[PDB]
DNA sequence: ACACCCTTTCTGGAGCAA
């Protein structure tokens, strides 16, 4: 089963990407030093495989999300708004391991090399929400596969393919934003501001003589941490629009349905992360199944047969497939 | 000295299991060891479980093992000649690297059969044909069948105790692996790269895999000096009978 | 005609374990052609000695082409392929519960069965082979020329001759006797690499069944 | 006949590599001893002479798709999309060895070594499906090569030859993809959200008490139960560069040509090497050649119909008896 | 009764480059 959702990002996208970056206060990314840097942190970024001027493929950075994140908010929105309630409407409940390797592919870190049944394994690839994410401490194979979140641009034209010109990006789409925590104790100001403080002044003064002397401190090192702290992180800009795939091999017609269950759900979910600057905000604009269009405005439009069918399942879910998947061999 | 099955008589005294058949026809090779059954010898149809996965290296498809190699593809044969140097009287261990040190520098006189484990239990001892010169040496390794000349490990392990004489830490000039597994294996080192000639990283390309996996075993910061290693055929044949 | 035949090729050659004899080689490409010919129910062992090579005799029997062993000279520093036989655990499954595998086992096993995923490391060169042989070279030529792959595991993908060159050679400057001789093989053709061993010295290099009292030397 | 694949992987490619390689939290793969490295899984790289810049050739890493790889997903499109529905249609099954055999050319059915006459080699080697791969228990040679999967790529080029200096990819064609597993506990942040977990607050306050045992037990022996969080990093190809796959067929019927060009058909599918749950070796097909003529279009391979009818009758007449005396007699 | 299946059981070393 092929599954495109094209999806509108209406704030910025923020994967961060791991490494230590830098950046000027004029916007130049990994300066050389010498130059006082701020840390940035950038988004994540695929490099792709693109078309350059004329017939000149050439590797270029194109700001993406994950498929491991975008697979794991597929997952956490099919599990908290789907399979949790249906195990909360019924007398079902999970054991901690079971809900760390519903949650997580696995209850401990080390798995166990011995491998299931195969009556086992067939009942589980069964299962809607164990087949679509198999784990446990017996890696199973999951029918579900998940690509990453691709903007729609010039740079992703041969990961997009044909059918794709409309709503045309080019150029960067990414913008490095700045952020600055500033002591609370400097923004006082009279003594009604410190009367919630214990000690008042003398521990308002207190705080500026451990800056004073910290900052002495830092002065004889260049020439503990406060929480002056301004630095900066790379963003992909708002309003693009992604492409993410999600593919099932063979799917149960129910966990198909419970991935559009999710795509259902995907309203008020955040794609990547940056939460408390309300980043990864989206709208879904287009699902397509199989190439056939079946998203508007009240959701998926069509494909019952796979919303009776996960409506069925999720009537006959429980709590023991989750248990005997997580259940460890060795122990 | 002929074939590797020899060695359940020749290496250590061993019999039929009596309750195998007698050949009649025409000549057949053993399916193992390679060794032809004539007329009269004891043999065994063959009856090898789904847990045998060493179909590639059957000798022949005759179906039919020899009764000697009836007795090698015992267990205690089986994990026996885990790690074993074969000779003409008797059977060493080549466990520890000064055994193997002593393998392949100044190896035994006997036309031997090396075999050793890649893996915990494996079928070892039928698949290598046996040296029967010195300097040229066939040792089993797991699935892997290796050819290791002892005069060019004394020739690479002078190399490198020249390029190591004087230095305070015993630094490897190329890094061979134990397993004979990572990419690296046979691949020059950084080290070895500044302090070695051209025609010595050569022969250092042009070395065998065995002799490769070989100086994986003599390898290293501590240098094993060459000891005989510690005799286990009254070890096998108690464990075999 | 005594002449020397060189081969460069595009990817590296799983490199051989013994020696890649140019006669092994020959023979295969004679067998595949008389495939061509005659199609393939034939017996490979009635062609593969009909070879455009001269025949060396020992004294007593035991006849060898006068073909060499390749020489590799290495172009690139040795690497380890791995490669693994894993056996689809869930197409297995799913197979199981279909009917269409009769497997009664509930419980598979990587240790040892059919779905024992191994794991085995081979070693990888690339090179430029020089062999050495007394032979026709318009019948060489064309069984080169029909050569595409030289090595092993060719079936999956490995060492494909990008070229060979073909070209007559001295009588002294060429060694052709360093190869599988037999253990009663006149002296001047038996140097100091060669060594004795139970090996093959002819026809099919991998039947045990056919290995001999041998003077070889080493890859 | 020599069947010439042009591909363009649409997500990235990881075929894993052994070893244990790492990487720092930059891009630094390999770092000396003394300093916070984490486990990085590699592309499968192989060390190819090219001659790129010179007249000599040097050793450049291409990240390549093994041959083995390539031959097995092959086998199993065509198994999955043709033999399974074929044997499945008609009703016939196969036994361990016939399907370990056809599924993996696997000898453990009859491991004792099967006898092989030349007039049953023949007419194996002249089956549409056990003549492509052979092996099993009668160790069968296959009609089948097939390549690695290679990039069209400047470091490829010797591999390559001529004909692929316009669209030649440059430069590195990977990149490190950093992968997390976050210990789900951490994020239960409601009553709402531990009312599912049997215990509740109690089993997930047992749970932030067991982890931070285990994190002082780990700083004290610093100074064996792993968690669920761990920071790991592979490295992909990237995405969207062109690859080229040769398969070439030793003397074939045209039963085995349509088989090959079956599967080829199905192949979009199916995914190359690995890399499974975020979707890697997803790809299309750009071009197939058939002896050099350029026989794919966007509906699937048009012409070549002698192959397909070939391999419609030898689907038609396709049974699982001619597997199981293939594998057991 | 002879075929496949599901379990145990068992011997040794140890260093490590890109
Ligand atoms: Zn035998």
């Amino acid at each position: 089963m092929q599954i495109e959702v094209t999806v509108r990002n209406i704030t910025p996208i923020f994967s961060a990407a791991p490494g230590s970056n830098y950046i000027t206060i004029d916007g130049t990314i990994n300066p050389p030093p010498g130059v006082s840097r701020f840390p940035l942190v950038r988004t994540r970024m695929m490099y792709v495989a693109a078309d350059v001027g004329d017939g000149v493929i050439k590797s270029v950075p194109l700001q993406i999300v994950p498929g491991n994140t975008m697979r794991s908010l597929l997952r956490r929105t099919m599990l908290k708004h789907v399979i949790e309630p249906a195990l909360v409407e019924k007398g079902n409940k999970l054991s901690i391991g079971a809900y760390a390797t519903a949650y997580s592919g696995n209850a401990t870190g080390n798995p166990d090399g011995v491998p299931s049944s195969f009556d086992e394994i067939a009942t589980m690839r069964a299962h809607p929400f164990i087949g679509l994410f198999g784990g446990g401490p017996r890696m199973l194979e999951g029918r579900l596969m998940v690509d990453s979140l691709y903007p729609i641009h010039t740079n992703a034209e041969r990961i997009l393919g044909a059918g794709y010109e409309n709503e045309m990006m080019s150029g960067p789409i990414t913008q490095v934003v700045w952020a600055r925590r500033m002591d609370p104790i400097l923004n006082l100001g009279s003594s009604e501001d410190v009367e919630v403080i214990n000690g008042g002044a003398v521990a308002a003064n207190g705080w500026i003589q451990d800056l004073l002397a910290n900052s002495k401190a830092a002065a004889s090192k260049k020439k503990g941490r406060g929480l002056k702290a301004f630095n900066a992180h790379e963003v992909v800009i708002p309003g693009l629009k992604w492409v993410w795939r999600i593919s099932l091999d063979r799917p149960t017609d129910a966990q198909v349905g419970l991935v559009l269950l999710a795509l259902n759900k995907m309203t008020n979910e955040r794609i990547a992360g940056g939460h408390s600057k309300d980043y990864g905000r989206f709208v879904i604009d287009g699902v397509s199944l199989n190439g056939e269009q079946v998203w508007s405005q009240s959701g998926i439009t069509g494909g019952e047969q796979y919303f009776d069918a996960v409506a069925e399942a999720i009537d006959g879910l429980s709590s023991k497939e989750f248990e005997q998947f997580a259940q460890s061999a060795k122990e | 000295m002929r074939y590797p099955s020899d060695i359940v008589d020749q290496v250590l005294k061993a019999g039929p299991d009596k309750g195998l058949l007698t050949w009649e026809g025409v000549d057949a090779a053993c399916s193992h060891c390679s060794r032809p059954i004539q007329n009269g010898d004891l043999y065994s149809p063959s009856s090898v479980g789904a847990f045998f996965s060493d179909t590639r290296d059957l000798a022949s498809t005759s179906r039919s093992i020899c009764w000697r190699c009836v007795v090698l593809r015992k267990k205690p044969m089986l994990y026996g000649l885990s790690a074993a140097v074969v000779t003409q009287d008797g059977i060493y261990s080549i466990s520890k690297d000064v055994n193997k040190a002593w393998l392949f520098t100044t190896p035994p006189p006997a036309p031997f059969l090396v075999v050793h484990s890649s893996s915990t239990m494996q079928h070892l001892s039928w698949r290598t044909p046996v040296t029967l010169d010195n300097r040229r040496i066939h040792v089993r390794y797991g699935p892997n069948l290796f050819i290791v000349r002892p005069e060019v490990v004394r020739k690479a392990l002078s190399i490198a105790d020249r390029v190591n004489e004087g230095q305070k830490k015993w630094v490897t000039p190329v890094y061979f692996d134990r397993k004979a597994a990572a990419m690296g294996h046979g691949l020059i080192t950084r080290a070895g790269a500044e302090m070695l000639t051209q025609e010595e990283q050569e022969f250092f390309q042009s070395v065998t895999p065995g002799e490769r996996w070989a100086l994986s075993y003599l390898m290293h910061s501590k240098r094993p000096e060459p000891e005989v290693g510690e005799c286990i055929t009254e070890k096998v044949m108690t464990s075999l009978n | 005609v005594n002449l020397k035949v060189t081969i460069d090729l595009s990817n590296p050659m799983m490199e051989p374990g013994d020696l890649l004899h140019l006669d092994a080689l020959l023979g295969a490409l004679r067998v595949s052609r008389a495939r061509a010919e005659h199609g393939d129910a034939i017996n490979p062992r009635d062609y593969h000695y009909d070879l455009p090579l001269e025949r060396y005799q020992a004294p007593s029997g035991d006849w060898v082409f006068k073909a060499s062993a390749f020489k590799l000279k290495r172009q690139l520093p040795n690497q380890m392929w791995m490669q693994t036989g894993r056996l689809s655990i869930v197409e297995a499954a799913r197979h199981r519960q279909s009917g269409y595998l009769q497997l009664r086992a509930g419980k598979p096993n990587p240790a040892g069965g059919p779905f024992k995923t191994s794991i085995y490391h081979r070693p990888i060169v690339q090179a430029e082979l020089t062999a050495f042989c007394v032979g026709d070279q318009q019948g060489i030529e064309a069984l080169l020329s029909e050569c595409r792959q030289i090595g092993g595991k060719r079936g999956v993908g490995f060492g494909q001759v990008a070229g060979f060159k073909v070209e007559p050679v001295a009588e002294t400057d060429c060694p052709w006797s360093w190869r599988a001789l037999p253990a009663d093989a006149d002296p001047r053709l038996v140097t100091s690499e060669h060594a004795r061993c139970i090996a093959a010295i002819r026809g099919p290099y991998w039947d045990r069944t056919l290995h001999v009292e041998a003077l070889a030397p080493t890859p």
